[PDB]
């Protein structure tokens, strides 16, 4: 951000301003469940699918 | 019941099939296209061949949105039909009855808001060779409304294992999820016999675009490496590492630079950079351009155009062969499969009794081709001095004019 | 209510629904165009699929901004429309009362400062795939008016998370906020069949921009350094560094100066600097161009001009194939945004009763075609004196001059 505007006598100061660049990476994330191909359509009461 | 005979349960029209898989609104297209080698396109086909239409879908979409060449072409295709005027009309020799029902049928067509959408998204089927709309029901006190049509995309659906010509929904099952009736317009048109992985455009459309991205890519290279030529510099032995870096910075900056100085010890030498033409890319480009025009709207206007010159019969001539078939084919097929899923629930739940369905009304599409008034205007003076009764019914089909009311 | 059935409170519509976000009105475009590159293209598109749209709109406005000819094409395409006379039609055998509202409308229309103007911003969602335009309301005493029309520019919302084809407003949470109902006219054409953030003609027009912009700027570079040669001095062991800076001044002059003297035991050897043509790259721009142009006014009048010649039937065959067609589209589809979005407000807060959604009027844009007056003209003497009765309805309606009253 800027420097406060001061006061002015004889001359201006050229002020500066800063910088704070942030560095953050990436993560990855999973979760699976393995289930048998026979079982999914074996059932009746539609359950074990919707999972 | 629908036409295919199919018993129709009124209690599941309360809800889109769709909406107890939640799963499939949160995907995101893969993009398959980015990276497409002709080995990949080909794994891509004979998988789609075997019920993975997912990969399939998904590289049709990235292609119709990478080629502006194609995707001008099906553009203006689709726009002919969705400029068509449209009509419904009572089966042969109907009765008062039939009148009636077709009457009501197109009033309720006329005030339908979000046909021309409809339209628009079934013709899709042409390029994907098959296309989804799915509808939602509602009651507004006792006769049942369309109240929005939603389009799918061709990758929610998959093969029947049992049967590769009857798609289903992606559910996580083996064998997907049949088809809810009365659920769904699927529009399927036919360019080429055989089933329904096959039966899209864009699988004939497939390699001229991956020929022309090649030739588009590689010119793009070719036109990069263009301008100043490859030269190496070279140092004798005992050149120190400061040396060899300034002597690689002088060759990497001589280019821009006009002049520079070297020891007489060292060596730059010129070589040829990229020395040809355009004219091998531009040619591929052309010929799968041409080919794309050709098998999207013939090869007598688009390809091989048709040029200037006009007359009375000049809109026949431009017209009838190709043009005029081609529009006809589309907008028949279009109004057979309206007439199939829209029409006929309308007809059996918002009016009494159990019509049969031969009899069923049909939407048609005005395919009515501009006649000349003024040659046929002379010609009847003539023809009815003569003594010929010419029925005034003709002339007023033929015309467009209405008969007087 | 509106015509999606939300329900409608009247409280908020004293205020701008992004009043409250005095942050938006602050920002500043990012200007993702400058150093732009395929890879970076893709990036930006990608994201822009998964409900980043700020990125992409900045993008299209400077894609827009930096292109000649993409922008004279788009501004011609839109100018076809601004030009065109429009009206309100009351609904299919509408009784007195629905032909009251219509002419009150209409006439509300007629009065209403600013219509151009929002056609014309409505108008950017054919290249963006959608626009926004926010509505002012106010009172003068029991009529609502609409005061102003302000267009928001597309980086200023983004996907739905749980939908990908409802957009909303950017109010720093992760589901933005829903569009507040009756405060915006949302444009959103459809060109191709898909989801919002596919369905700009700019996503498609992309990637020839860039190619034509890499073109460019490589001929640019390429006629910096044509011109003089490259020349290249080389000095013997034992020169110092002032006579080796005096060398090199020498060499990086010598290309303007005519003449100079060196040493015998130096030497300068002129090198090729650029040998070529602009064939390749100028090729390669006017196959962008002629795709531009394919994409947006379609290849029959544009890119494979019509060329000239005139006549009687000049004007149908310019016209109706293509460009009636994209004329007819556009303007139906703005027709009938606009129906939705301006006209029902007007209905159903400035008059009394809770008419039928299906009744509601129509605008409707003028898309007649000048007829040819004299062929038909000389053709009506011999029809009627044939005994055909024609109705002068049509004559008057189709020839353009008014009914006596």
């Amino acid at each position: 951000q800027f420097p406060k505007l001061r006061e002015w006598i004889g001359q201006r100061v050229i002020k500066d301003m800063a910088a704070q660049g942030y560095q953050i990476t990436n993560k990855l994330f999973e979760s699976t469940v393995g289930v048998k191909r026979t079982d999914i359509e074996d059932d009746n009461l539609g359950v074990y699918g919707p999972l | 019941v629908d036409v295919y005979g199919n018993p129709i349960r009124t209690q599941q029209l309360r809800e889109p099939q769709t909406s107890r898989l939640a799963g499939l609104a949160k995907e995101f297209a893969q993009h398959p296209a980015k990276g497409l080698t002709p080995a990949k396109l080909a794994r891509i086909l004979v998988e789609a061949e075997q019920g993975n239409l997912q990969a399939q879908a998904e590289l049709f979409m990235d292609m119709e949105e990478r080629d502006a060449h194609l995707f001008a072409e099906m553009s203006k295709r689709k726009r002919a039909i969705l400029g068509l005027d449209w009509a419904v009309e009572p089966p042969r020799n109907a009765s008062a009855a039939e009148k009636a029902d077709a009457d009501y049928l197109h009033e309720l067509l006329l005030d339908l808001e979000g046909l021309e959408d409809l339209l628009l998204d079934a013709l899709d089927g042409i390029g994907h060779g098959y296309s989804c709309i799915e509808l939602e029901w509602a009651l507004q006190g006792r006769e049942w409304m369309p109240l929005a049509f939603h389009h799918r995309p061709q990758s929610w659906f998959q093969l029947n294992p049992e049967d590769q010509n009857e798609l289903r929904l992606r559910d996580n099952s083996p064998a997907g999820e049949a088809l809810q009736p009365f659920g769904w317009i699927i529009h399927r048109p036919r360019a080429r016999s055989g089933y329904v992985a096959r039966s899209g455009l864009f699988r004939v459309l497939a390699w001229p675009y991956l020929f022309r991205h090649y030739a588009t890519s590689d010119l793009a290279e070719m036109l990069e490496i263009y301008g100043l030529p490859i030269r190496l510099g070279k140092y004798p032995p005992g050149t120190a590492d400061e040396e060899k870096a300034t002597l690689l910075r002088a060759v990497t900056g001589l280019g821009h630079a006009a002049a520079g100085i070297i020891p007489e010890t060292m060596a730059i030498d010129f070589q040829q950079a990229a020395q040809g033409s355009s004219d091998p890319f531009l040619a591929m480009m052309r010929q799968s351009e041409d080919a794309i025009s050709k098998a999207v709207l013939g090869g007598t206007l688009t390809s091989t155009t048709s040029q200037s010159g006009g007359g009375a019969f000049a809109l026949g001539q431009v017209h009838n062969e190709v043009r005029h078939d081609l529009l006809a084919s589309d907008a028949r097929q279009l109004a057979a499969t309206l007439s199939r899923d829209l029409l006929w629930p309308l007809l059996v739940l918002n009016r009494p009794g159990s019509p049969d369905v031969r009899r069923a009304p049909r939407l048609v599409f005005d395919l009515r081709e501009q006649a000349d008034i003024t040659s046929m205007a002379q010609s009847i003076p003539a023809l009815v001095n003569v003594g010929l009764e010419i029925p005034s019914a003709w002339v007023y089909d033929k015309l467009g004019i209405p008969q007087p009311a």
